[PDB]
RNA sequence: UUCUUUGCUCCACACAAUAUAGAUGGAUACGAAUAAGGCGUCCUUGUGGCGUCGCUGAACCAUAGCAGGCUAGCAACGGUGCACUUGGCGGAAAGGCCUUGGGUGCUUGCUGGCGAAUUGCAAUGUCAUUUUGCGUGGGGAUAAAUCAUUUGUAUACGACUUAG
RNA sequence: AUGAAAGUGUGGCCUAUCGAUCCUUUAGUCCCUCGGAAUUUGAGGCUAGAGGUGCCAGAAAAGUUACCACAGGGAUAACUGG
RNA sequence: CCGAAUGAACUAGCCCUGAAAAUGGAUGGCGCUCAAGCGUGUUACCUAUACUCUACCGUCAGGGUUGAUAUGAUGCCCUGACGAGUAGGCAGGCGUGGAGGUCAGUGACGAAGCCUAGACCGUAAGGUCGGGUCGAACGGCCUCUAGUGCAGAUCUUGGUGGUA
RNA sequence: CUAUUCUCAAACUUUAAAUAUGUAAGAAGUCCUUGUUACUUAAUUGAACGUGGACAUUUGAAUGAAGAGCUUUUAGUGGGCCAUUUUUGGUAAGCAGAACUGGCGAUGCGGGAUGAACCGAACGUAGAGUUAAGGUGCCGGAAUACACGCUCAUCAGACACCA
RNA sequence: UGGCGAGAGACCGAUAGCGAACAAGUACAGUGAUGGAAAGAUGAAAAGAACUUUGAAAAGAGAGUGAAAAAGUACGUGAAAUUGUUGAAAGGGAAGGGCAUUUGAUCAGACGCCAGCAUCAGUUUUGGUGGCAGGAUAAAUCCAUAGGAAUGUAGCUUGCCUCGGUAAGUAUUAUAGCCUGUGGGAAUACUGCCAGCUGGGACUGAGGACUGCGACGUAAGUCAAGGAUGCUGGCAUAAUGGUUAUAUGCCGCCCGUCUUGAAACACGGACCAAGGAGUCUAACGUCUAUGCGAGUGUUUGGGUGUAAAACCCAUACGCGUAAUGAAAGUGAACGUAGGUUGGGGCCUCGCAAGAGGUGCACAAUCGACCGAUCCUGAUGUCUUCGGAUGGAUUUGAGUAAGAGCAUA
């Protein structure tokens, strides 16, 4: 260790530290959507939040 | 940078003898090999033991190592001293035994010979046990020294006053009796 | 200002310097108002009608070619330099503005024909504006001041005013 | 000592009312010393008091200088300034 | 009669009165009037020896390692943190007169001294070299020793100035 | 005298803070038996110290820990001063004297134009980046920035300590 | 510390050393007692400058002597303050200094200098785009729908009347629209995340065989993976650089001192050279080194000597090896030199964690021993001596397997 490089960029010592970077880049984990069809608005809530 | 302690504060331990002596840093120089290497806990408290000043290697006498032989199941083990082993003309029986020290006295090489034992160095020693297999690491008594009944004098601590003549008329009058103003 | 000829000056060249408060297309001209105008048009010529314009100069003009070579032309009757003439106008610092005819160059308004390499993959890659004495070869003119002496409208000394 | 006793009492219900060395004097004790060896006076010691220092951790002490002096001081007055 | 808001009494903002001192005069100056003033909000932006990253110097700490392994174990090297400073302490060095030892040291083909808008080394104390003048001694290193380093003392002695 | 009333107290007080302040939060601990003792107990009861057993993952709150403890010796100093807050004397003071803390002294650097003490930050030698306090018309690095209002002064106003 | 005669030196080296290195107690001051300087160096040898020329002369310029006259009796060397000339530079009420570069002069590195580009690593500034998350699963806008009103839309109506014009009331959408409710789909903002992608820029390139951790690929190998290499150019010298002077932007009060506070209208300092202030000693405290160590110290002295050196040495003596009392005195083991809690290190069982044992120093503590003080008061007996024996919230600078002596 003469240099600490950054795990954040590089992507090499991301990919060293941190084998799951691999998975996440691959399934885009950080891009999940993944609904909805509920739909839960609410009763009285509204009308105290609005008065 | 609101320092917690003090910058650029030594050790405070001697990390070499401020003796000069060729032959004592020949034998630093082996003592920090094994100390390095040997990974004994023995070799550590030699080596520091070597560093340490006259005042701090005071005169083991062999009726302290006959003593320290008198122990049960410490009757056969090497006596490691770190300084010079006097002799005491006090006791009369004295043990076969194997003793290492940095200097003996004419007394002390005579006795220890003539019981039957092995006055050995530190490098003798440090060729038969590396780990100071089967050691016996004696300190002779630094709180004995005359210098120590004066440190910190005062009322009422019961210490030596630093004096030069000791009789009547010095240092007994006012102030060392209820009779002449108070006591101490 | 010299005639010991060789010194002074104005203009032209070449030359050896010397710099740079800092060119690297152009300092492109109404005045007045701003709760008002500009420009064009009309004619009962006004503090006038009718248009139009602004809301930035991001404009306008210049704007190609060895840092701009050499050449054949077609089309214009133009634009634009260099030197010369015409009448003028400018005094606030006018030292510049016009304006004639001419001449002589160029023109990318338009078709042509050669040239450019090797500054080697950039190196400011040198092109502007001064202060110039330095020899050339032409025009021109041919002095004063100071000291010393003298005066007393003046005077500490200089200086000032006089005189020869 | 008191009180039946539990107990309370090492001065004043508590917070102040006081004083080193040296010197002198007293109390103590079949004491030690006076060194060539004895005894009695005499002196000296040992342990606890007292005689006192109020400048109260304790010199033994009157002025004057306009004839004045030296080391200093803006740690500090007489003039300005703030 | 008229024709669409008024009458007080208070309250606080910014201005104004209250508001007079001596050389000329200070929002720091210039100046600034829908500010370049006052109150408040929003971004952007400028820059400390501070903060982050990196280099190098040093100190301190913790470690590794001559293991046959020749070239330094008081050596080399690894890793981490830290660096203000009067009075003051301690440590590591620089320089001077002498002293013991050593370099079979330098030197009349030039010692030492002095001069040097020449050079090189060192954070520094200082060291080394070239050129000149000069003419008889002097130095490196390991140690010993001290009448050992100057800007101040209305310092001492000697010399020199500006005033002139 | 009785019941009401107005206003007060450094040397009045029933009540009673905030901030500061003591101690504890465990192996030298806890629990169960038992040993001497001239102390104490009516006693075979205790008290102090123990013997022998038993409970260490949670070792009996948080956070930190730069090593923790110990000793010897000796320098300088013993005129201090300033600031927010509490505060005494005083009309007051750049006055005199206190309390806690932070500073100057002994301290450079960026800012308040200038200033020992204010603000911001404490300093090996450099590079780069980013900011503090403070500002960004011109001097002067940086918006003659944006936004809503106020103000016209023949003595305007303009940045805390601070004039 | 006198006089005479000799040897010496880790001494001084002409402002030193004696006041005096010289015709020094001399010159000189004061009535007197007394006070009391400064002052060394040509060269080996005077070879101390013949002789010519300017000037009245001193002297000058020549010639010569000399190894040198940059040694001329103003004499080795010849510093600085201060001055002359020449050369160079700058200069609007000081100058000098710091950081940075320009310019002029100058100069070592002869073996390197200065760049451009590409792809990378560390750091960091500035965009441009993509995918998600949440809220009232935005509010809105939008669409549907219910009701309503005004700053009342078109019409309706009455007035002035050019019949195509305006005021006023009427009325809830008609020949315009608006708000409030409820319902329905979304979308963009605000905030957030992405181990999404991509440009633009700057400073840095420390290290130096390999070793590590990863990634990539069927793999061998490759990689941006434990610190920059590859390609290209010009130049090879004052071109970069250093020194220096100067110019320019900004900064910079005069040092030393006492001080709470100094640029101070507080003190010393005109300038320069040289001299100029924590020393030596007797005796000691601490700490450290060295020797020997229950001892230690030869050096007052003797012997010896290559002669103040070195070498050798007896008897003492100092200190230590015993303390406590005013003193006459007395004087350190009940025990494994004690018990208890700690305690490094070593020994045992073990893989290790650990447990157990033995435990120096040192620390606390409870004891024991010695002297002192207060009693207790046995056998005894010169009948007042002796003080056994055992106690005491008393006391000591003590003992309890010695640390000291000598030197620095």
């Amino acid at each position: 260790h003469v240099l600490k490089k950054n795990p954040l960029k590089n992507k090499q010592v991301l990919l060293r530290l941190n084998p799951y970077a691999k998975v996440f880049a691959a399934e885009k984990l950080g891009s999940k959507k993944a609904e909805k069809t509920g739909t839960k608005p609410a009763a009285v809530f509204t009308e105290t939040l609005k008065h | 940078i609101d320092h917690t302690s003090k910058q650029h504060k030594r050790s405070g331990h001697r990390t070499a003898p401020k003796s000069d002596n060729v032959y004592l840093k020949l034998l630093v120089k082996l003592y920090t090999f094994l100390a390095r290497r040997t990974d004994a806990p023995f070799n550590k408290v030699v080596l520091k033991a070597l560093f340490l000043s006259k005042i701090n290697r005071p005169p083991v006498s062999v009726s302290r190592i006959a003593r320290a032989l008198k122990q049960e199941g410490a009757a056969n083990k090497t006596v490691v001293v770190v300084g010079t082993v006097t002799d005491d003309a006090r006791i009369f029986e004295f043990p076969k035994t194997t003793v290492a020290a940095l200097r003996f006295t004419a007394g002390a090489r005579a006795k220890i010979v003539k019981a039957g034992g092995e006055c050995i160095t530190l490098d003798q020693l440090a060729v038969r046990a590396p780990k100071g297999q089967n050691t016996l690491i004696l300190r002779g008594p630094r709180n004995s020294r005359e210098a120590v009944r004066h440190f910190g004098m005062g009322p009422h601590k019961g210490k030596a006053p630093r004096i030069l003549s000791t009789g009547r008329k010095f240092e007994r009058a006012r102030g060392r009796r209820r009779s002449k103003g108070f006591k101490v």
